[PDB]
């Protein structure tokens, strides 16, 4: 009766897994972050599959690049040259 | 005069003393409580579970010892009474081990694939007078597509008694006696066998000597 | 003659009934015995069916206080070089040697958790 | 079978009555001996040599009729009986024991 | 089976096993009853199951 | 020996074959049973009409059931069930009422040996669900001592026949439960119309009570 | 006597926490070519590749030690009910002792 096991919630719960820019800032005037987003060749934006962010996160992305380039910000054909340099945190494989 | 050779076993409750056989350690250290995860689970056997370790599901040792005792004693009450009983499993790698218990005992196993019409259709195919087996043990009630067996099924077609291994992602609902156990590990299969081996045998000899005092009075 | 219904019933029922109608003449071996020691449970075919709406199974998850205290060991100090064995009973593992000395910190007395915690850290370490 | 028994003393008597028949007298009388007095006195002539005439024991007329395999209790002989096949899966577990234990111990 | 929850009160026995039979005094009978309330049950089953056998006898 | 067969169907089945064609296959359902509650019906299908009805029976007594009796002339109570799309309505009914059935039932029970009950079927009379869901009603009717088991409770009969004599039918096997009965006021159960018509007497019909032969 | 919920608490697979990233020693019980058939407790055994360096001394009934990245191994499908269980643990092998 000391031995049955008793009721609480789960232990070793991990920590629910949190987007890249899971509590970050994003604005349209952020265009490195947003060419980070965007594809390098085509200027395409890419998908929940390869960026790997939140719903909401990937959302902001989208309206915030599709304002950028609208009001100036970006290149809508092709990613910056000055920000083919940054660090790369898309899941995509272009050569080979 | 032969009915008290036949009847005493019958009213002597735990007649071969199999409760001195198992206990719930022994089970334990043969891993019996060890079951599938909680998305291999069977509505029925729900009822004998004791709960869920990190989605890993665990059998009601007591329970198995209940259902243990009960199956035990009906094994060896028919083996006294000269039954014929069928060991079947579909492991490949616990058909050796099955074969070879029924062979250092007397009695029967099928490990193999088993063609349709084998307990149904038995007269045509084996011959018109064949004594189907008055007692199936399935140590392994699933076949290798994860399925209740076509002899569980068929068993309950031709009134004949199963006792039955039962795994969580197995099915009691035909089975007459039911074990509530694991059977995925060498240590419990063996374990099986060894108390199932040895019920049989206690249970002939007990007989043996039962009308070895009947000839001699 | 015999019946061949799995599903109206089970066979002791089917059994019983035939040798009370007169059908059966000889009782099968497993009849008396099944009459003397019958099961926890007549079997009778049930069909399987999917829970759908706000039906969930009675099962529970298996957890200790002893779990909630291995979960925060685990998660400071990670699994060590130390093996499990796993097949000898009486097994003592590092993170089990926390476990019974966080208890018996316990059982003396203390009160605040990140505390006990220390006071069982040092005494590891000694 | 009391039929192969019956059959066995006929064809005995058969061949003995078939080399006094001949010129044989004397007991030893061969199989190609009774094939060659057979084609003698019965002049084949048909293009099938089983439909030609056939003096043999009864062992090589007969099939192999399997024996019984219960015996007046029920409670079948071999072991492996409700499989069917009970020879060949004999065979299969014989070979793999002898498989298991060299592996133990090491047309 | 017959529609409705109690297919009892419209089976012509139930009506005509009723039991009050009012005196020809009255003329109105008006009953002032509460859908919600542990306390109203009662006046709420009573519209339900009785005020047919009233009206009918 | 004291089984009895009764064919209940037989229908002329075709198939379509790529040679042949048409090719019949006659397919009938018969029904096995002594007068002592042992019956099971079964369906045989053969090119010859005497093979089909040989395997017909044969399978039938391989596959008989049982039907528990009240006092070995009616069931235990009324059975309502729908199979498939057969509905069934089983009364039982009193000694001498005679067998006011449909006639495969009549001959079902005939072979069963039930005397007096009230059947009446809708839907789609088809015999092959017919006889099923018949079998399925009668195989799982409930006896007085399985219900004196299950409440805990004496199991009384009062005949209009009698009196007001109290006749003890069934009694528990173990103990007697002592609070009584919770006497639920105004009950909820599902009523039939056609039975509220009869007994009300709006049910006008030139076809129900008519003057029948034997049985 | 005591009880089967005395036997779980006091039993080193329950003191194991989660099966992942456990180290566990084991047993080799049967080996095809070069596929080594390890039991490390629990319900099911694990198979792992023969290490090529060292490559002899993983024999019948050598002790390895384990990662031990799975304890079952099943997921569910599309169309299933049920899982599809492979009736197998999944481990990493690391050496010997
Ligand atoms: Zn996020
Ligand atoms: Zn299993």
């Amino acid at each position: 009766n000391e031995d049955l096991p008793i009721s609480m919630e789960n232990p070793y719960k991990e920590p629910l897994k949190k987007c890249i820019l899971c509590g970050k800032h994003v604005d349209y005037k952020n265009v490195q972050l947003l060419s980070q987003f965007v594809s390098p060749f085509t200027g395409c934006i890419y998908g929940r599959h390869i960026t790997g962010l939140c719903g909401k996160k990937q959302k902001e992305i989208t309206k915030a690049i599709k304002r950028a380039q609208i009001m100036g910000f970006m290149p809508v054909t092709y990613k910056d040259p000055a920000y083919l340099k940054d660090p790369k945190v898309c899941n995509i494989r272009y050569r080979e | 005069f032969n009915d008290k050779i036949l009847n005493e076993p019958l009213k002597h409750s735990d007649f071969f003393n199999v409760k001195e056989l198992f206990s719930v350690r022994s089970l334990f250290d043969a891993r019996v409580h060890l079951g599938h995860k909680a998305g291999c689970r069977h509505r029925f056997m729900e009822p004998y579970i004791f709960g869920s370790r990190l989605d890993h599901d665990i059998i009601d040792l007591e329970q198995t010892a209940t259902h243990l005792q009960l199956a035990l004693n009906f094994t060896a009450h028919m083996a006294y009474r000269k039954g014929i009983i069928l060991f079947i499993s579909r492991n490949r790698q616990f058909s050796y081990l099955i074969e070879n218990m029924a062979r250092d005992c007397g009695e029967y196993a099928h490990t193999r694939y088993f063609r349709g019409g084998m307990l149904t259709n038995a007269r045509l195919l084996f011959g018109p007078t064949v004594r189907l087996p008055d007692l199936i043990i399935f140590l392994h009630t699933l076949n290798n597509i994860f399925e209740p067996h076509v002899a569980v099924r068929d068993a309950a077609k031709m009134n004949i008694p199963t006792v039955g291994i039962v795994d969580t992602n197995c099915n009691p609902c035909l089975i007459t006696y039911p074990v509530p156990g694991n059977d995925d590990s060498p240590l419990a299969v063996h374990l099986y066998c060894r108390l199932f081996q040895t019920a049989i045998t206690r249970a002939k000899e007990k007989r043996q000597q039962v009308e070895a005092l009947y000839r001699l009075q | 003659a015999g019946s061949r219904l799995e599903t109206v019933g089970s066979i002791f029922s089917r059994t019983r009934d035939l040798v009370r109608a007169g059908v059966l003449k000889e009782k099968p071996l497993w009849f008396d015995v099944y009459d003397a020691f019958p099961p926890l449970r007549e079997p009778v075919f049930q069909r399987p069916r999917v829970r759908y709406g706000k039906a969930k199974a009675p099962i529970q998850d298996i957890w200790y206080h002893e779990d909630r205290i291995r979960a925060k060991f685990y998660s400071v100090y990670g699994s060590g070089q130390r093996a499990f064995d796993l097949f000898n009973p009486n097994f003592k593992s590092t993170c089990q040697r926390f476990v019974e000395k966080y208890t018996e910190l316990q059982k003396l007395g203390e009160t605040d958790e990140e505390k006990l915690f220390v006071e069982t850290g040092k005494a590891l370490l000694a | 079978e009391d039929f192969i028994k019956k059959q066995i003393e006929e064809f005995n008597i058969g061949k003995r009555h078939l080399a006094n028949m001949m010129g044989e007298d004397p007991e030893t009388f061969t199989q190609e001996d009774i094939d060659r007095a057979i084609a003698y006195l019965f002049p084949s002539g048909l293009f099938e040599k089983r439909a030609r005439p056939v003096m043999k024991h009864p062992e090589q007329i007969f099939p192999r009729q399997r024996a019984i395999q219960w015996g007046e209790d029920g409670r079948p002989f071999h072991y492996l009986f409700y499989t069917g096949k009970q020879s060949y899966y004999s065979l299969m577990h014989d070979v793999y024991g002898m498989l298991l234990n060299l592996e133990k111990h090491q047309r | 089976p017959m529609k409705g929850r109690f297919p009892i009160r419209r089976t012509l026995q139930y009506l005509s096993q009723g039991n009050v039979v009012f005196k020809d005094s009255v003329k109105v009978m008006t009953v002032n009853y509460n859908t919600h309330g542990e306390l109203g049950e009662g006046a709420r089953k009573f519209v339900f199951f009785n005020i047919p056998q009233i009206q009918y006898k | 020996e004291d089984f009895d067969t009764r064919i209940l169907e037989v229908r002329n089945v075709f198939t379509m074959t790529a040679k042949e064609g048409r090719k019949k296959s006659i397919r009938v359902l018969v029904a096995v049973g002594n007068g002592k509650g042992a019956a099971g019906f079964s369906i045989g299908k053969a090119t010859d009409r005497m093979d089909a009805f040989r395997k017909a029976k044969n399978r039938a007594v391989h596959h008989l059931h049982y039907i528990e009796r009240y006092e070995d002339h009616t069931i235990f109570h009324d059975i309502s069930l729908r199979f498939k799309r057969t509905h069934i309505k089983m009364k039982k009914q009193p000694k001498g009422y005679g067998l006011r059935c449909h006639r495969a039932i009549i001959t079902i029970c005939r072979l069963i040996g039930i005397k007096d009950m009230y059947a009446k079927v809708s839907g789609s009379i088809n015999m092959l669900s017919l006889t099923q869901g018949l079998f399925r009603g009668l195989s799982r009717q409930e006896t007085h001592q399985q219900l004196a088991d299950k409440k805990g409770l004496h199991v009384v009969e009062i005949r209009e026949e009698c009196g007001p004599l109290p006749i003890v039918v069934a009694s528990p096997r173990g103990p007697l439960r002592k609070d009584p009965e919770p006497e639920d006021e105004v009950p909820d159960v599902k009523l039939d119309w056609e039975d509220v018509k009869t007994a009300q007497g709006m049910k006008r019909s030139v076809w129900s009570n008519l003057k029948r032969a034997a049985t | 006597v005591e009880s089967f919920a005395s036997m779980l608490r006091h039993s080193p697979l329950t003191q194991m926490g989660p099966a992942k990233d456990k180290l566990v020693i084991g047993r080799i019980f049967h080996i095809v070519e070069n596929d080594l058939y390890i039991d490390f407790g629990g319900k099911f055994h694990c198979v792992c590749r023969r290490p090529e360096v060292d490559g002899e001394k993983y024999q019948k009934g050598t002790r390895v030690r384990l990662r031990l990245l799975d304890l079952e191994l099943t997921s569910r499908f599309l169309g299933a009910t049920t899982d599809t269980t492979v009736l197998e643990a999944n481990a990493v092998l690391l050496g010997i002792q």
